[PDB]
């Protein structure tokens, strides 16, 4: 119903009982239209119109819905009215069909963010970061230009959108407009875990963990030895999916 | 542009600083610093509105006018239907006089609403 | 019959005519129904046909 | 990805240029030299006969 | 009334006046539409012309 105006599917219906009582007002006029269906007596008065309010109506509707019906005007006063109705609905039913194709197929949603300098631009979206992190850290040392209008954001308003936490900072997205910059790795815990949230850009950097020990530690070799024995073995790919599980959410749309 | 003027750093007639800043402005420029300094500034929410999408259901204003030409039809329509009684009447003229006598018959045979004959 | 009634709704299924129309306006009702049917499942087609 | 390793710049066993690189190359990181670096030698003809 | 230019519009009006001309003219002369009316019609020698 959709590719025309609701006041537009009443016009159609008002000119569809319009026209049909037009045309029988006409019909029943014009002296042209009274035939006589008799091929044995030409003489024997049996002159008919066939235009009935109700076969008037069904030429109104059998024109629009393109099949046609079984009568034809054969006065010349209803047969411009016969010609102009399938002109009508030639235009309406030709202007449905074209606006009908851009009612099925236009995009799933466009995100009003869809990378960083995106969301640098729109200043509407807040976004922020945890305010102990190497995430707010980035942010700061960075003048690559795009980050330093993102940190500009930030530090303008440190009481507002920084928080303390990954949690405190995912529930500022669920229930207000925010935009919060995770690391990687806990984005994909939480998209599986809630299939309501996603992941906007790419990577912004790349990092990665490690088991920290003091300076000069003999155990920074025989921990980067024994990791590397864990990751050709393949234990730290069975250790990921083992707790970034795959709980389940609808593909992308 | 109604002409080109640009931005000039004033300085007091006879300043030293300013072939070190006109050498220095061409440094910024050939560089690039210039563009970049634009291009963060005059940058922003770059207007959305003039594009498209996903709408446009057909109106009044879209379609509107087989709703005129239709009237237009059936308004010549009854123009085209008097002038049927006319001319039958004229051709009722080889037999009464021309005219209403023999008009008002078929004023009334039409109106008995199938009585057909 | 139910062979002519048949090919009335695959007549007006496939945008062609039939020999055979509806009088007796319980049957244009059906008749005027399965028009605006096969209106929209056509034009509903050759819009994703592209 | 079947696995994940890296590229690592490699000292004999005891040089003291291992911890002066591992710094340097995280300088470069967190820069953005890196990413500089690998948009300019694997960037080229993108395939356009896709779309 | 845009998706055709202002003399396709006319050109498809003088088709409509030069196509039912010459299917006028052509059914003037064409001895096969000289039908037999009254379906029944023991010959009469009286024939006609829908056009
Ligand atoms: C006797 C038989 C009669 C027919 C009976 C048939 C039965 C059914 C017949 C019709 C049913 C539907 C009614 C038709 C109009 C509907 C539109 C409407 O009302 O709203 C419109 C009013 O429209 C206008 O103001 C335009 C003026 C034309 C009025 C009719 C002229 C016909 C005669 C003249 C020719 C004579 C020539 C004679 C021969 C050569 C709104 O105006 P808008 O500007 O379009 O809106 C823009 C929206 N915007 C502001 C947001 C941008
Ligand atoms: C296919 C076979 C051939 C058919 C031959 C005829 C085809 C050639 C026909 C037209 C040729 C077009 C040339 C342009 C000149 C007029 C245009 C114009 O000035 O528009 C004006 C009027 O226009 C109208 O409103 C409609 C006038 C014609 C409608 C009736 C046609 C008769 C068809 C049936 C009988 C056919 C005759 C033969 C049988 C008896 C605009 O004025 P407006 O719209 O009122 O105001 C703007 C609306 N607004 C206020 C909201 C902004
Ligand atoms: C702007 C206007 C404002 C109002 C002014 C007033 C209106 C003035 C308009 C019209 C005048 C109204 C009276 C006309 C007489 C009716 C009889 C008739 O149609 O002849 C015959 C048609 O067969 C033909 O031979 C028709 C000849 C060509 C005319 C139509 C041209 C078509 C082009 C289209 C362009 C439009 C055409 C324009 C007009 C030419 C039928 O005659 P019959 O009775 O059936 O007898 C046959 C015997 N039988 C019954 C056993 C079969
Ligand atoms: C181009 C072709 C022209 C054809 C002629 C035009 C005919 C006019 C056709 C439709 C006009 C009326 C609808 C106006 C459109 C606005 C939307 C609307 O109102 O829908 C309303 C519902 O109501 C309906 O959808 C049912 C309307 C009647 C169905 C059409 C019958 C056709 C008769 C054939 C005539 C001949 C048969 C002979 C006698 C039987 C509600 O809005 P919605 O959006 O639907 O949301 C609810 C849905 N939800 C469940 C998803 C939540
Ligand atoms: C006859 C009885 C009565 C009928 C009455 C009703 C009928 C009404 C009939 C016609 C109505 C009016 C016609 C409109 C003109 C259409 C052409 C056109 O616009 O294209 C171009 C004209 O350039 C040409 O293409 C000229 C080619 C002429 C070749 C012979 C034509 C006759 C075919 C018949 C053979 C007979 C023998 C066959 C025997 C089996 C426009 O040029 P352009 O814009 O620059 O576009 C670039 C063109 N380019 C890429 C090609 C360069
Ligand atoms: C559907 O859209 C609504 C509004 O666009 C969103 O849900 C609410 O969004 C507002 C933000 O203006 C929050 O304050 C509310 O808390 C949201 N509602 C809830 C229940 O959390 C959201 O985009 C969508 N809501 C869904 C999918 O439930
Ligand atoms: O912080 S690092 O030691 N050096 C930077 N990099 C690569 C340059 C991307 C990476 C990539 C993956 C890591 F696990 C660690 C690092
Ligand atoms: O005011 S100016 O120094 N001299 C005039 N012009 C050019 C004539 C356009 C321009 C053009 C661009 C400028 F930035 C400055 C000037
Ligand atoms: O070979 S490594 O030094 N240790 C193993 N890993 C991570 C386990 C994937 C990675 C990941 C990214 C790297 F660049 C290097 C390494
Ligand atoms: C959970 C937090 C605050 C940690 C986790 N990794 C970073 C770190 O350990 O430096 C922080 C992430 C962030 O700042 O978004
Ligand atoms: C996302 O939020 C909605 C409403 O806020 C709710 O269905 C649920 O918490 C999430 N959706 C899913 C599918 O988990």
């Amino acid at each position: 119903l959709n590719p025309l105006s609701p006041d537009i599917w009443m016009y159609v219906l008002l000119a569809c009982l319009g026209v049909s009582c037009v045309l029988f007002v006409i019909a029943r006029f014009s002296p042209y239209e009274w035939y006589n269906p008799h091929p044995c007596n030409p003489d024997s008065d049996v002159v008919e119109n066939n235009f009935t309010l109700l076969n008037s109506f069904w030429f109104g509707v059998g024109a629009l819905m393109q099949q046609g019906s079984e009568l034809m005007p054969k006065a010349l006063s209803t047969r411009i009215v016969g010609g102009i109705w399938w002109f009508f609905t030639l235009i309406i039913i030709s202007s449905y069909t074209a606006n009908l194709a851009a009612f099925l197929t236009v995009e799933r949603m466009e995100s009003p963010i869809d990378s960083a300098d995106d969301l640098a631009k729109q200043t509407k979206i807040e976004y922020g970061a945890v305010e102990d992190g190497a995430t707010m850290t980035f942010f700061k040392k960075s003048k690559i230009s795009t980050y330093d209008k993102m940190w500009a954001f930030m530090s303008s308003r440190r009481q507002s959108v920084l928080v303390k936490s990954n949690e405190e900072g995912i529930q500022r997205v669920l229930t207000s407009d925010y935009a919060f910059l995770m690391e990687s790795t806990t984005i994909e815990f939480v998209t599986q875990r809630n299939c309501n949230l996603t992941q906007i850009g790419g990577l912004i950097d790349s990092k990665g963990y490690g088991v920290g020990t003091p300076m000069g530690s003999p155990y920074r070799d025989k921990i980067t030895i024994a990791i590397l024995q864990l990751q050709e073995e393949g234990k730290l790919h069975m250790m990921k999916e083992k707790w970034w599980r795959g709980n389940g959410c609808p593909e992308e749309e | 542009l109604i002409d080109s003027k640009g931005y000039g750093v004033g300085t007091p007639m006879g300043s030293p600083y300013r072939d070190k800043i006109t050498i220095a402005i061409l440094q910024l420029q050939e560089e690039g610093k210039l563009h970049m300094m634009k291009e963060k500034w005059w940058r922003g929410n770059g207007c959305p509105e003039e594009e498209s999408k996903e709408a446009s259901a057909l109106g009044v204003q879209n379609i509107g006018g087989i709703f005129i030409v239709l009237a237009a039809g059936l308004v010549l329509s009854v123009f085209v239907a008097v002038g049927e009684f006319l001319y039958k009447s004229k051709k009722n003229a080889q037999l009464e006089k021309r005219s209403f006598c023999s008009a008002m018959v078929e004023e009334l045979r039409m109106s008995l609403k199938c009585q057909r004959r």
